[PDB]
DNA sequence: GGGCTAATGACGGCGAATACCC
DNA sequence: GGGTATTCGCCGTGTACCTCTCCTAGCCC
RNA sequence: CGGAGAGGUA
């Protein structure tokens, strides 16, 4: 049980429990960062197998190696928060120990010396926080995990090459983690074809070629042989029974001495069940049929040795008679048939223009280089290196073991690098595969996908870093000294810390995290894009990869994924779902022995999945472990099934292990349509943070979860009773048993307040904790944003009437009250960060001051001395924040300029205006300045001010823990005095600190007090030096770009309040547009005479299929009561007993529901707090697929003295009647979303223009037109408009002459125009011109 | 219809006015994925499309009232299959005939 | 490279083409307006006309020069409302949706100044714009010269393509919500209040209801 | 300091250049 | 012989908006 | 207002 949920407890109506706890939904960032960084043992993922990959290095000559020891992460020098407040990276500092050996020269092998550079600095790389994000510039980024084809043997099928034959095609693919790719492709004529990468296609049996085969070697490796005898008439031949399945009756089949099977006929089964069964051994054949086979090996004489028969040719009456005559009795042929094993190899061989290595190898060369007039040397080296060197060509743990798996081998491991036995198995499966007893491998299936979290992709890119350090080490070493030089010497930092910068600042998957909700952030974390490097690209289609998969289930969520043209790509992690030891994806299953579904779970694997039988979470498990039907629903490979209860293998753990953390919070998601769902899911992570949070009275019980497991809530690292409560700081007193030894005294835990995300929206933590109250590890201290007492607070609950109010709610267009507006709820803060850098030019050095050359001083009545604006003024567009100005070059005027100056009376400055003002278009409060110095950069006043706050800051934490740590000290040392002689009443009277020049009688008790004296002098050089460390890091100057001298960020803060025109959308997919701000009265009202808040379009429901949300009004219109009831009975004072047996009655309301009863709680004070947050409405948890059914709910309105059928009869508030009928209210969870009417709202008629066009855009100042594109321009070109089209692109768009034309025409009292001649098309005219092709004008 | 469009054994046996079973819901899933995915496709697909068809047909504009042309093309109310799929009003309203057509006999 | 344009040149047409005296903003329902009418955000009005505003006011002299004209924008006063509504009183305006797949997804209305922050757009049109109230998002443009409103009201104007180019028979009707009014207005019981009853015409028919 | 200064997990279509049984 | 029948490149990729980064650097003078 | 990459929207 937690303090917190006692606090608030949320009525959950699921009736299973939960067997398998939520685990923390970022276990996947944390366990693959921690996989990456820490110190292994053993080869292994992490920074240890990336050198164990790429060290020793080794000279060209000289016999100097480069030897790595071991590495250790340095500590970073900052910590996250003031890496975020500071603009730099969150990065450790990597150090290793190296070893320069030089051997012997020249002799047997054997040192000569050995020096050590020990802690060697190659550069530092970012360190991932405990939320499981990386801070790079500032800001917090996210290595979205990767969806990639796992290294491995894939055996597909090539469709659609028909050629007017049909016919489907194989294909086997060989993908190393690291190398070039192996392509055996079949073709139309069964001639396999290899293809390195992309390159050219090759014949199969070349790579034989150049792997020193010969065409007996490649003959024997794949066929089968076929025994043909001299003997008899005509030949005999072992017959083999197990030969003939496919092939046809082209010759006179016998057993026991009479023929059996006649020649023409079509082999059965029931003839070869016969020559089993007749045991024949030699079978006599006509010699037609041994001149149709192929031998597959050289025959020479046996006198002289002559050749008469060669592999890869067929046989023949001639060449019978001549190795009969030269004396033979065993003859190899090879066995040929058109469904089983067929001559693919033969006509490859007889195809292949080669025959031998060094041609094999000089033509490999040469389709790899074009042109490179080709060495046999060279072309060894090429192809020894592409698939058997083990610095190009790697496949990794997971690489080689999805390779033997493939090839169904029983090993788990291997060399890294490719080789002949493995090439030939491929050989032989893919044979198999055409000839039908291999099986296609699915190309989308989870298991044959596998997971680059953010670790792989690190060492990845630093192992290229590293090859890249290792070309340049290998080139110093011979070009160098090879006597004594430390390895510092030649190490550079720059490749290293630049490709690892590169990766997580610039990659394709290190995104900035969407962070406007708690849900957002979890969701992105939890990303799976099957995007980036080594994956899909977005312009696919990609039908089949888009669409879900069987497999698909439970470890991606099938309804999280964007609505935009990459759907099906971004997956989001089921719940349950963590990365396996290898990367692929599995999901929690109970085990169930016998029919018992046990509590202990199995992660099974995608493969894993298949081989079992899978029962669903519905179905409720009675007695202990048996399930109520007797055929349960099961999944065997993805389809749903009956299966007995006695026949399964595996349960899901839960319910909710089907759906990511956003859809898992849906309620009543068996009641929305998946496309509606989903579309609701995606709006719930754009839902924006409202100004109070408050818990959604149905929600499903994962939003404690979602909070508490994001890194937006403040969550109590130790135990303790909180010493002091305050908006911005929490001083936690920790408990005695949670103490490290000696003395930590108290845990202080700063607030985020009001800081700007990701995404221009305020997050702020809220204290929900009071003094001397009693909390635990674990819990919330304080209410993160969208977050109320631990609870996710996405939106708000709201009163709403379903019922079409005069069509002013047309489509899913929402009608809210003017009481929305007065509760000013869905009101929202938005802030904005606009950042200004005073750089270093050629022409001087620009400064950050409130001097700015001729301006007015309204403007900088709001700016300070030091040249930015205070914190809490009020601004508006236009005015400035930052006064930057640059060195002007030269002061040149123009005859016009001067003009205007001696009339308007403008000044003359060496220096120009580049302040940084408020954009055209926003305005509002500065809440924070940032501003970034780095060293040998003079502090000015508002640098050295904000430094003296976070001093203060600093100080005071490190004074309250020094207070405790001398108040313990004065306790003891007082304690001691008071033995040896009662001295009491004069410490009393004496200050605390004055006990220190109290002598006392040499005893123990004398050297005690000496001892506590340095205790204390000790304490304080402590106190000393940790200020002193603090006062270095937040004055030591911070990274920048080079040549720019400071950074000042500031923050504005926008009120933005709900109004006619923002989406805003329910959890279903219930969308709309604010239709308009009626008045309260106007608005409908029930008998009580309570206006309805919200009033949605029935129309929606009927069709959109989300009638979930209908019934999260009536669950809401029951809660809210209960919340009503009780507050009433909250207004009366009534005895706390019967707001006791009240609240267990409603929390008892269910059938076969899981969640205890009070009392448990304290009797009287837990029992009034937990009234006082129930008296506005009372949460309900709704498991989505386990939630509550028809009868709960008419249960709860009943309970709550409401109309049982979810409909009161409102009065239109408008005119002040009845309807027909009653409508349908109830209070239900709305969004507001990220789409506000005013971020979207734009026009302009006049203003900025390009440089290279006259087409209008730029800033956001002015933006420019809207794109009227070709679209419309046809849209035009259909009716008669015609005009409209020369008005829309020459004089409104282009032609600089006809826009001033025009616009004096409009402004002198007319609409008149000038026909003009476009700028763009002059651009287009001036560019065809520019290559030497010629436009010209046929003059009128 | 489940992956490669083939129809699952088993149908949607609740609706929305009660649970859905997992499996169901899931299911539903599949062909909510696909009917999203083809609208985003067909989306690219159908601009890429009429891109093309205004470009063929963007200097196509009537420009004489009468060209006395007495070729012309037959219609006929469309029996495809073994009924009649669209009427011969439909088609022939708007048009403008080619030569006298007369009566059955 | 930039020769060549996906889709199609670039700077021509597309991409992007863009043009000024236009906007964009969210569309809400209006129920109030007339099919030729749109409600448009009073900002909206204001900062798009902003040349006619400058030409009126210095021809009805509350203005003498074009920064008086800029300031009086500015300012926001009730005095330029009175110059919008006048030049906004007969001049119309064009609504288009981005993705547009026939020429009724650009259609023109008479604008109507609205308090908000937000297009209104007629309920009927929405079905011609293939647009549905679920935070799809409108652009506005305006035409200038005599030659573009005539044209724009002659055959752009809603009331003028109130039957489809393409298959004939007409495009805006009735969808959903005055749909279920009307077949809640239409149908009949066996028994209930009124019933048996004679009336002269439908006056006392809505005396009698109401 | 600086003035030169240097891949496929796309897919479908299609024209050009050879490729291959009868 | 000739007509497929491949193999070798070229090419096409809805719409429009919002937000966000992130921007020739190596180097021998 | 020179150009890439990402997300979301319709």
């Amino acid at each position: 049980y937690s303090y917190t949920e006692k606090k608030r407890i949320r009525k959950d109506f699921g009736k299973r429990p939960q067997v398998l706890d939520v685990p923390y939904l970022l276990s996947i960032q944390l366990d693959s960062f921690q996989k990456f960084i820490e110190q292994d043992p053993e080869g292994q993922y992490g920074l240890e197998a990336a050198f164990r990959s790429v060290f020793p290095i080794q000279s060209y000559s000289g016999n100097s190696e480069l030897q790595y020891v071991s590495y250790r992460l340095g500590e970073p020098v900052f910590d996250v928060q003031e890496c975020q407040i500071r603009g730099v990276t969150y990065s450790a500092p990597l150090r290793v120990k190296l070893r320069l050996v030089i051997y012997e020269r020249e002799a047997p092998e054997g040192t000569v010396k050995d020096i050590k550079e020990q802690e060697v600095y190659m550069g530092e790389i970012p360190l991932m926080t405990d939320n499981g994000t990386f801070v790079i510039n500032g800001t917090e980024r996210v290595i979205v995990s990767q969806l990639h084809r796992s290294p491995g043997v894939f055996f597909d099928s090539d469709k659609g090459k028909t050629h007017s034959s049909g016919k489907v095609l194989y294909n086997a693919r060989i993908i190393p983690y690291r190398g070039s790719w192996l392509d055996f492709e079949f073709d139309p004529k069964d001639n396999l074809f290899v293809r390195i990468d992309r390159r050219r296609k090759l014949p199969a049996t070349i790579i034989l070629r150049a792997l020193n085969y010969t065409t007996e070697q490649i003959l024997d490796l794949f066929f089968e042989k076929v025994i043909f005898e001299i003997r008899d008439n005509k030949l005999q031949m072992e017959l083999v029974p197990e030969r003939l399945r496919g092939e046809t009756a082209s010759f006179d089949i016998e057993a026991n001495g009479k023929v059996y099977v006649e020649k023409g006929r079509r082999i059965t089964a029931r003839h070869i069940r016969q020559l089993e069964k007749d045991d024949v051994k030699l079978i006599e054949v006509p010699v037609e049929y041994i001149a149709g086979k192929v031998v597959a090996k050289d025959y020479i004489d046996e006198s002289t040795g002559e050749l008469i028969c060669a592999a890869n040719m067929e046989l023949s009456l001639d060449l019978l008679a001549k190795l009969s005559q030269s004396g033979h009795k065993r003859i190899e042929t090879l066995f040929t048939n058109d469904l089983d094993h067929g001559p693919y190899i033969s006509e490859t061989l007889r195809v292949d223009p080669t025959n031998d290595r060094l041609s094999a190898l000089v033509e490999i060369y040469r389709m790899m280089r074009p042109g490179e007039p080709p060495t046999r040397e060279a072309a060894e080296s090429l192809f020894e290196n592409l698939f058997f060197s083990e610095d190009r060509y790697d496949l990794s743990a997971v690489g080689r073991m999805k390779f033997n798996r493939s090839l169904l081998r029983e090993e788990i491991e291997g060399s890294g690098i490719l080789s002949k036995d493995d090439i030939i198995d491929v050989m032989k499966k893919l044979i198999d595969i055409r000839n039908g007893k291999g099986e296609v491998d699915d190309i989308d299936h989870l298991g044959n996908r596998r997971i680059r979290s953010v670790g792989e992709m690190a060492e990845n890119q630093f192992r290229v870093g590293l090859v890249r350090v290792e070309r340049a080490v290998k080139e110093r070493l011979s070009l160098g000294d090879l006597d004594t030089l430390m390895p510092q010497d030649m190490i550079n930092a720059k490749p290293i810390s630049a490709a690892v910068k590169e990766f997580f600042g610039s990659s394709q998957l290190s995104q900035f995290m969407d962070q406007n909700n708690p849900l957002s952030e979890i969701t992105h974390k939890r990303r799976i894009s099957a995007l980036g490097p080594g994956g899909l690209t977005r312009e696919r289609a990609g039908f089949e990869v888009r669409d879900v998969h069987p497999t698909h289930y439970g470890r991606v969520c099938p309804i999280e994924t964007p609505e935009g043209p990459n759907i099906g790509l971004i997956n989001s992690l089921s719940v349950y779902a963590q990365t396996n030891e290898y990367g692929f994806l599995e999901t929690p299953y109970r085990k169930v022995t016998d029919g018992v579904v046990t509590d202990e779970i199995h992660y099974l694997s995608a493969i894993e999945e298949g081989n079992y039988v899978i029962a669903q979470a519905n179905s409720n498990l009675d007695e202990e472990g048996h399930f109520v039907e007797d055929l349960v629903t099961c999944r065997s490979k993805g389809e749903s099934s009956l299966f007995s209860r006695d026949q399964v293998d595996y349960m899901d753990v839960s319910t909710q292990q089907v759906v990511s953390v956003g859809a898992s919070l849906i309620p009543f998601l068996e009641h929305d349509d998946a496309n509606r769902a989903l579309m609701g899911a995606n709006m719930q992570r754009q839902a924006v943070p409202t100004l109070r949070a408050d818990k959604p009275l149905v929600g499903t019980g994962m939003e404690r979860a979602v909070a508490v497991d994001s890194g937006v809530t403040a969550v109590a690292k130790r135990g303790g009773v909180v010493q002091y409560v305050d908006a911005s700081r929490i001083v936690i007193k920790v408990n005695e048993d949670e103490m490290y030894p000696g003395e930590a005294g108290i845990d202080i835990y700063n607030l985020t307040k009001y800081t700007r995300s990701n995404q221009n929206t305020c997050i702020n933590q809220m204290p929900c904790v009071s003094l001397g109250e009693p909390v635990e590890r674990g819990d919330v201290l304080a209410d993160g944003p969208s977050t109320d007492l631990g609870e996710l607070a996405l939106g708000q609950n709201m009163r709403v009437a379903f019922m079409p109010w005069n069509g002013y709610n047309f489509e899913d267009s929402i009608l809210v009250s003017e009481r929305v507006v007065q509760e000013d709820r869905f009101t929202t803060i938005h802030i904005q960060e606009l950042a200004c850098v005073s750089r270093d030019t050629k022409l001087g050095p620009e400064e950050i001051t409130a001097d700015i050359p001729n301006v007015g001083e309204a403007a900088l009545s709001k700016l300070d001395e030091s040249g930015i604006v205070y914190i809490g003024a009020e601004v508006t567009g236009g005015d400035i924040l930052v006064g930057k100005v640059t060195p002007k070059g030269e002061t040149q005027l123009t005859p016009e300029e001067k003009l205007l100056r001696a009339i308007f009376g403008e000044k003359a400055s060496d220096v120009k205006d580049s302040s940084l003002r408020v954009p055209n278009g926003v305005s509002g409060t500065v809440i924070d300045v940032q501003v970034f110095t780095r060293d040998g950069v003079e502090k000015d006043k508002r640098a050295l001010e904000i430094e003296e706050m976070q001093l203060k800051q600093a100080k005071k934490d490190l004074s309250e823990e020094l207070q405790i740590l001398e108040a313990g000290l004065f306790s003891r040392i007082r304690a001691v005095l008071v033995a040896g002689g009662v001295e009491a009443e004069k410490l009393d009277k004496l200050p605390r600190d004055r006990w220190l020049e109290l002598g006392l009688t040499d005893e123990e008790k004398q050297n005690q007090l000496e001892q506590l004296a340095e205790q204390y002098d000790e304490l304080k050089h402590e106190f000393e030096k940790k200020l002193e460390a603090k006062r270095r890091k937040i004055t030591q100057g911070d990274d920048l770009a080079p040549g720019v001298l400071k950074i000042v960020k500031v923050y504005l803060a926008v009120k933005r309040r709900i109004q006619p025109g923002d989406k805003m959308a329910g959890r279903h997919g219930n969308k709309g547009v604010i239709s308009k701000i009626n008045p309260i009265e106007d608005m409908p009202y029930d008998e009580n005479g309570t206006p309805v808040d919200i009033v949605l379009n029935p129309l929606g429901v009927p069709s959109r299929m989300n009638i979930g949300q209908i019934l999260e009004t009536h669950l809401g219109m029951a809660a809210k009561g209960i919340g009503d009831k009780i507050n009433a009975m909250l207004k009366q004072q009534q005895e706390v007993a019967k707001l006791r047996e009240f609240i267990q009655r409603a929390y008892d309301l269910g059938a076969d529901v899981r969640q205890k009863v009070d009392l448990s709680t304290f009797s009287d004070e837990e029992v009034m707090r937990l009234a006082e947050n129930l008296r506005k409405g009372m949460p309900i948890a709704t498991p989505v697929f386990d939630g509550a059914k028809e009868a709960e709910i008419k249960e709860l309105l009943k309970l709550g003295d409401l109309p049982t059928s979810g409909q009161i009869r409102l009065y239109d508030g408008r005119t002040g009647e009845q309807f027909e009928r009653p409508v349908t209210v109830g209070y239900m969870y709305m969004l507001k979303l990220n789409h506000l009417v005013d971020d979207k709202m734009h026009a302009r008629s006049t203003g900025s223009y390009s440089l290279v066009t006259q087409q209008p855009l730029g800033g956001k100042a002015q933006f420019g037109g809207q794109r009227f594109g070709e679209m419309e321009v046809w849209a035009l070109e259909a009716y008669g408009a015609a005009y409209t089209l020369q008005e829309m692109l020459t004089v409104k768009s282009d032609d600089v002459n006809g826009r001033t034309k025009m616009y004096k025409n409009i402004v002198d009292g007319n609409h008149q125009m000038e026909p003009g001649m476009p700028e763009s098309f002059n651009v287009l005219l001036k560019e065809i011109r520019s290559l030497g092709i010629n436009i010209e004008l046929e003059d009128e | 219809a489940k992956p490669d469009g083939s129809i699952i054994e088993t149908p949607i046996t609740a609706n929305f006015r009660e649970g859905l079973n997992v499996l169901q819901y899931f299911i539903s899933t599949h062909g909510a994925r696909k009917g999203l995915a083809d609208t985003a496709l067909k989306t690219a697909n159908s601009g890429y499309l009429t891109r093309r068809l205004v470009d063929v047909a963007q200097d196509l504009v009537v420009t004489e009232d009468d060209c006395g042309t007495h070729e012309g093309i037959m219609m006929t109310p469309v029996i495809e299959g073994g009924d009649v799929k669209e009427p011969l009003r439909d088609r022939v309203l708007g048009r403008v005939t080619a030569e006298d057509v007369l009566k059955p006999g | 490279d930039m020769i060549k344009g996906k889709q199609g040149r670039f700077r021509q047409n597309l991409l992007g083409k863009r043009v000024d005296y236009s906007g964009r903003s969210v569309i809400t329902v209006g129920p109030y307006l007339r099919l030729h009418q749109c409600g448009l955000p009073k900002k909206m009005a204001l900062e798009l006309f902003k040349p006619f505003i400058y030409g009126k006011l210095e021809l009805r002299g509350l203005a003498t020069t074009i920064k008086a004209a800029k300031k009086m924008v500015e300012r926001e006063e009730a005095v330029v409302w009175d110059i919008l509504d006048e030049v906004i009183r007969e001049h119309p305006v064009l609504l288009n949706r981005a993705p547009t797949l026939h020429r009724l997804g650009i259609q023109a209305f008479e604008p109507v100044l609205i308090e908000g922050k937000a297009i209104q757009l007629h309920p009927l049109v929405c079905a011609a714009y293939n647009a549905d109230f679920d935070g799809d998002q409108m652009a506005v443009h305006v035409p200038l010269t005599l030659e573009a409103q005539l044209e724009a009201r002659a055959l752009m104007m809603s009331t003028n393509n109130i039957l489809s180019p393409a298959n004939g028979e007409p495009i805006i009707v009735p969808s959903q919500d005055v749909v279920l009014g009307l077949y809640y207005m239409t149908r009949d019981c066996v028994n209930a209040k009124g019933e048996g009853m004679v009336l002269t015409g439908p006056k006392e028919a809505e005396r009698l209801y109401r």
